[PDB]
């Protein structure tokens, strides 16, 4: 998902589909619970799945 | 009649702009969105965090 500041419109979007942002539109970066058990932030991902 | 400056281009886009101030009245305002040159008394005014 990625929000655009100038619209003030968040937009989602998944599967087989490339994204492609307007210059104010950001990434909705996620951090993940990885590590080899668990870690409240290892590989930050945007790709959540 | 002579000259004192050269204003030149201050590009802008949509969620964003400029703190300007009229010198005349002391009326700091902040510019936004579309490009805008200062006019005859406008002048850079600074944001203090």
């Amino acid at each position: 998902q990625v929000y655009d500041y100038r619209a003030k419109r968040a937009r989602v979007v998944f599967g087989p589909e490339l994204v492609t942002l307007d210059p104010e539109e950001q990434f909705t970066v996620l951090s993940l619970s990885a590590g080899r058990p668990k870690r409240p932030h290892a590989r930050r991902a945007l790709c959540l799945l | 009649v002579e000259v004192v400056e050269e204003r030149q281009a201050i590009p802008l886009d949509q969620n964003e702009g400029i703190y300007v101030q009229d010198v005349k009245t002391g009326k700091v305002r902040a510019v936004i969105g579309s490009t805008y040159m200062l006019t005859q008394d406008e002048v850079l005014w600074e944001k203090e965090l």
